[PDB]
RNA sequence: AGUAUGAAAAUGAUUAUUUUAUAAGCAAUCAUGAAUAUAUUAUAUUAUAUUAAUGAUGUACCUUUUGUAUAAUGGGUCAGC
RNA sequence: AUAAUAAUAAUAUGGUAAUAGAACAUUUAAUGAUAAUAUAUAUUAGUUAUUAAUUAAUAUAUGUAUUAAUUAAAUAGAGAA
């Protein structure tokens, strides 16, 4: 399990290991976030404009 | 780009001739005009040139169902597969000795595409690629072939 | 030795032999050495104690190592890389064994960087 | 000047029968020190400072009074090749204002009857002068434009081809 | 009249400055994988520390993928070489890179009897004439 | 709702924002590909790592209109709107107009009177905006392909984003063979180009005053170190009449083409050797298949022995007297 | 002789690139022009790939033999066993 | 006092019948992470002194290895009947 702090130089880095289904998943996660957030923005949206 | 300009694919049924036979027609009618094609077909004296013609006329048809017009239609490339189940038959011959007769049937495909497009196309790359040509110079700069040596001959 | 009429010339060339193998050269060219180099590595630089004749377009200095003291030759070293691999298949006119002989040498590539009349 | 020994690249081989064999090249050595080895080649495409004429360096240029751009040839034995008749015999400049303003009249009047032969005939002067000084009626011009085009189309394939070739020889006849 | 037809200059790579031909190396390997256990040990090792130290023009990621051992190289003329380093052990993971960062990217070729040098110069002395020749022929 | 990621996310957004905006030194420190480049092209270590990200840092200010458009052929989702004050495109001019002067000086050492239509030929060949990027490429400054989310994802720093060029580049410009249009701001070229000036520019902040030439040093290691043979720039119309024009400036007697060497008259092939003569002083050799050809050839010769004359170092600047002109 | 699937080969037709109608032999190897194709570092005076200009070199393979180009044995090709 | 790698000097490295030593492919059993950004097979171009594997692009599967590796074994490798 290395990291780019073990090796002591500028030049070696690891890149970071993050599976990826967990990248996905957050993707995924994110997405629905968006939908929920502007899909009930253009509800509210509607609402307003049938009260008047 | 091959794909793209306009074409039409036609193919025939279970023709009981051979390939060979078959390709003997076919040679014929290499970048013919469909209908050009279609006449040389109907005058030939040959059992498999009806359904090549037959199959000529159902490609044209096709073609104006789709967009092009009969007399914009070349054939592009037209050839011969061997179809399906050929049934091998035993012929006895006299002694004891023993034939095995085969009765090929073939089928017919071919590819028209357009006279206005692709062969204009054809045409043009053809003109590109003469352009291009390097003219013959009396005294042209051929190169020095084979290696130097590390030391001077002149 | 009067060597004033290399010294006003701008193209010039050199026959520097490396391990005896003659190679002609003019700066900016890329000698590929057909040997691995253990002296020099990557990025090193080599000075040419060794060079046959100099010459422009119609001199030339010659002479069995000429001195060090008249021109400035040097290379740099570019690549350690090996010419492509190769089988070629060994074998008798009755005898199914065949012996396949594997080769894939070895090559230094130099490039000359400078060229001068010191 | 130097007083340089002069030599051939030297084979060790029999020049005649096998001057292509590097090997022979190698193996001959020389004494060390200065040598004149006079390039066995044209200096057409070369740039090289021992290929410039002393003429083209700048007054102050030490390569001036060195001696190599050798003048090997000498100008009174080579005959003149493709040269104007005002070169063998110097330029004139007798032709006066109202002449050139007749020939100009001339020429726009009738091209066929007074061409630019017959006008330098005329005059004692070069046709490539009479065209600087006079453009024909712009009527003849066309004509003359669609009889070359009229030839060009009388052309079969291969003269058509063989045309631009030579076209494009020329063209690189200039790059050098 | 003079025209100019273009063209570009073409990049020597040692004349003026060196640029130095490899740039980044990758070693991949596996935490599961016995192919992958020589690899392991390398990057364990401060052998890849003492590399970084020697070589800094050239940068060395470290990624964790499924399969068999890796360094791929990148170079500067675009060109990638990927050497698998199956079931190989420390100091023979260590000869490949230092194989790697020796080679220029260039692509593998075999050459001729003698091809050495390889200019784009313009012979300082003349390419042969027989009309220019010191002796005539016969 | 444990986790909100579209939270962290556009948290870590902010973050690199701040990050493009400042430039801190340290991130740059960190980043390793900067690292790399700075010891690759043996760079002054005055020059900072904040300044070469920078350098590789194009000004994007505000979003167009053309991303809103996906589905009619662009997109722009990899670049992260970048500081006004701390952007390369100050440091870009300058490194060009250093490269048209230093270069242009050192053609013009080299070959005084080159034919100005040459010259600036030549010179473009030198530092073309083609020529630059190919110059990037090779150094390695690798263009930043990957969407903000992604990297988030991957959950990279921002000292690789740093390292990276910054551009609004067209995630999804060349994808089934649709390209779309656009200017020369999101040409991946372009930024390369001046992402190599703005190199050079920096360089010469640096070392403005400790040590003036050392910019100029560079770039003759880098750019004037390549090779361009200026015998291949050059197209005549008729050399010939230029030529005389030449010799009746100068203090020349007229030229006249003269057959020096003639073989295979009468054949498919023949050689004509024809030298244009001054006097005495042969003014150009010149060989042909034909007369007329070889005549030309001459010519053209001459011409190129007038223009290309390279004079040493010891001689004295020398100054043309401009091109010929008929 | 199950059902799906099948860019496995041999084999046929066709199209493209290229070579080919003064040239003679295991059809390859090495040298070496030229033409074409591809290549998001061809910066090019670029790199690979294809291709019987041209040159040199080159008696198929196995078996059995003191010894085989042999006009000694064996094999039509490919796939499976 | 070992192993791995790299040096220096030296000696040795044709081979039928034959002897000796060391590897790889394929398939099955024991142990066994992982993942559609993955895998398997195929084609093309690369890479590693290369019967093998790996990289990239492409095509087809497949919610996914009897997968890496060490053992155990073999209906374990075919131009020769
Ligand atoms: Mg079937
Ligand atoms: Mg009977
Ligand atoms: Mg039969
Ligand atoms: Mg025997
Ligand atoms: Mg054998
Ligand atoms: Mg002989
Ligand atoms: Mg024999
Ligand atoms: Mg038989
Ligand atoms: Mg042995
Ligand atoms: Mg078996
Ligand atoms: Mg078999
Ligand atoms: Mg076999």
């Amino acid at each position: 399990h290395p990291f780019s702090d073990n090796y002591a130089s500028p030049n070696i880095y690891v890149v970071n290991d993050v599976t990826s289904k967990e990248q996905k998943s957050k993707y995924d996660t994110i997405m629905k976030e968006i939908q929920k957030l502007e899909d009930d923005a253009t509800r509210k949206a509607l609402e307003t404009a049938r009260s008047a | 780009i091959e794909v793209l300009e306009p074409s039409v694919y036609a193919q025939s049924y279970r023709i009981k001739s051979s390939m060979k036979k078959a390709t003997l027609l076919l040679r014929l009618l290499g970048g013919l005009d469909v209908m050009k094609a279609i006449s040389q077909c109907h005058f030939s004296n040959k059992k498999i040139a009806r359904e090549v013609a037959e199959l000529l006329q159902k490609g044209v048809k096709d073609g104006q169902k789709l967009g092009l017009k009969p007399e914009d239609l070349y054939i592009s490339q037209i050839w011969t597969g061997s179809d399906g189940f050929w049934r091998k038959r035993v012929e006895f011959k006299a002694r004891t000795r023993i034939g095995i007769i085969s009765h090929p049937y073939i089928h017919v495909r071919c590819i028209l595409r357009t006279k206005s497009v692709t062969k204009r196309r054809l045409a043009y790359e053809a003109h590109l690629k003469e352009q291009k040509r390097a003219p013959w110079v009396q005294l042209g700069d051929k190169p020095i072939r084979g290696v130097t040596g590390g030391v001077y001959k002149w | 030795t009067d060597t004033t009429p290399l010294k006003l010339s701008n193209e010039l060339y050199a026959i520097f032999k490396i391990h005896n193998r003659p190679y002609l050269v003019t700066e900016g060219d890329r000698v590929i050495l057909p040997f691995k180099l253990k002296q020099a590595e990557v990025g090193d630089i080599l000075n040419m104690t060794d060079v046959t004749t100099l010459g422009s377009r119609n001199y030339k200095l010659v002479g069995h190592p000429i001195n060090t003291s008249l021109y400035t030759l040097k290379a740099t070293v570019v690549g350690k890389t090996k010419r492509a691999f190769q089988t070629r298949e060994v074998t008798k006119r009755r005898n199914r064994r065949v012996r396949h002989a594997k080769s894939k040498g070895d090559l230094t590539i130099l490039r000359i960087s400078e060229l001068s009349m010191n | 000047q130097f007083g340089f020994p002069k030599t051939q690249v030297t084979t060790i081989y029999n020049k005649t029968k096998s001057a292509s064999n590097y090997k022979g090249y190698l193996k001959h050595r020389d004494a060390p020190g200065m040598y004149y080895q006079p390039s066995e080649s044209i200096a057409t495409g070369s740039v090289n400072s021992e290929t410039i004429p002393r003429s083209f360096m700048a007054a102050s240029d030490p390569r001036r009074g060195l001696d190599m751009p050798v003048q090997s040839t000498k100008a009174k034995q080579c005959p003149n090749v493709l040269v104007g008749k005002s070169t063998v015999n110097g330029k004139t400049y007798h032709l006066g204002p109202q002449e050139i303003d007749e020939i100009r009249k001339l020429r726009l009047d009738n091209p066929q009857k007074y061409t630019r032969k017959f006008l330098a005939a005329k005059y004692g002067i070069s046709p490539l002068f009479v065209s600087m000084v006079s453009k024909p009626s712009e009527q003849h011009v066309q004509i003359m434009e669609s009889r070359l085009q009229e030839i060009q189309s009388r052309w079969k394939e291969k003269r058509r081809i063989a045309r631009e070739d030579r076209k494009r020889r020329k063209l690189l006849w200039y790059q050098a | 009249v003079v025209k100019a037809i273009a063209r570009n200059s073409i990049g020597r790579n040692g004349v003026g400055a060196f640029v130095f031909p490899c740039r980044k190396i990758t070693l991949q390997f596996c935490n599961w994988g016995g192919s992958s256990e020589g690899m392991r040990k390398f990057l364990t090792s401060k052998r890849l520390d003492k590399w970084g130290q020697e070589f800094p023009w050239i940068q060395f990621e470290v990624m964790r993928k499924s399969g068999h051992p890796l360094l791929r190289a990148e170079y500067t003329n675009g060109r990638e070489k990927v050497i698998c380093v199956r079931n190989l052990n420390i100091d023979n993971v260590e000869n490949k890179l230092k194989l790697l960062k020796d080679s220029d990217g260039d692509i593998l070729r075999r050459r001729t009897k003698n091809d050495n040098v390889e200019s784009l110069n313009s012979s300082v002395r003349g390419i042969w004439s027989p009309l220019h020749a010191a002796k005539r022929h016969r | 709702l444990p986790e909100s990621e579209l939270a962290k996310y556009k948290e870590y957004y902010q973050g690199l924002k701040s990050t493009v905006n400042e430039i801190p030194e340290s991130v740059a420190s960190k980043s390793p590909s900067l690292r790399t480049l700075h010891k690759r092209l043996q760079l002054p270590n005055e020059l900072t790592y904040s300044t070469l990200s920078r350098c590789l840092t194009c000004p994007s200010a505000k979003l167009p209109d053309k991303i809103n458009n996906p589905t009619k052929g662009a997109a722009f989702v990899n670049t992260v709107p970048t500081n006004k004050y701390l952007d390369n495109h100050g440091l870009n001019i300058m490194g060009k107009n250093l490269l048209s002067y230093h270069v242009t000086k050192s053609i013009i050492q080299k070959y005084p009177r080159l034919p100005t239509v040459v010259l600036n030929a030549a010179v473009n060949a030198y530092i073309s905006e083609a020529v630059l990027a190919h110059i990037a490429k090779y150094w390695g400054i690798e263009v930043e392909t990957t969407s903000v989310l992604s990297r988030y994802l991957k959950m990279e720093p921002f000292e690789f984003t740093l390292g990276r060029l910054k551009f609004f580049n067209n995630s999804l410009n060349s994808k089934d063979g649709i390209e779309l249009i656009t200017g020369k701001n999101f040409s991946e070229t372009s930024a390369l180009a001046m992402s190599v000036r703005s190199i050079i520019a920096a360089i010469w902040a640096v070392t403005e005053q400790k040590d003036s030439q050392a910019v100029y040093r560079f770039i003759d290691d880098h750019i004037m170190s390549r090779k361009l043979d200026i015998t291949k720039m050059f197209q005549f119309e008729q050399p010939t009449r230029e030529l005389a024009m030449l010799c009746r400036r100068e203090g020349l007697e007229k030229p006249v083409s003269k057959l020096v060497a003639e073989s295979g008259r009468l054949s498919k092939s023949p050689v004509f050797i024809v030298h244009v003569f001054s006097g005495e002083e042969t003014l150009g050799e010149g060989y042909g298949s034909s007369l007329k050809e070889a005549k030309a050839r001459a010519a053209t010769d001459a011409l190129m022995k007038w223009y290309c004359y390279e004079p040493l170092a010891q001689q004295e600047p020398v100054i043309d007297p401009g091109t010929v002109v008929v």
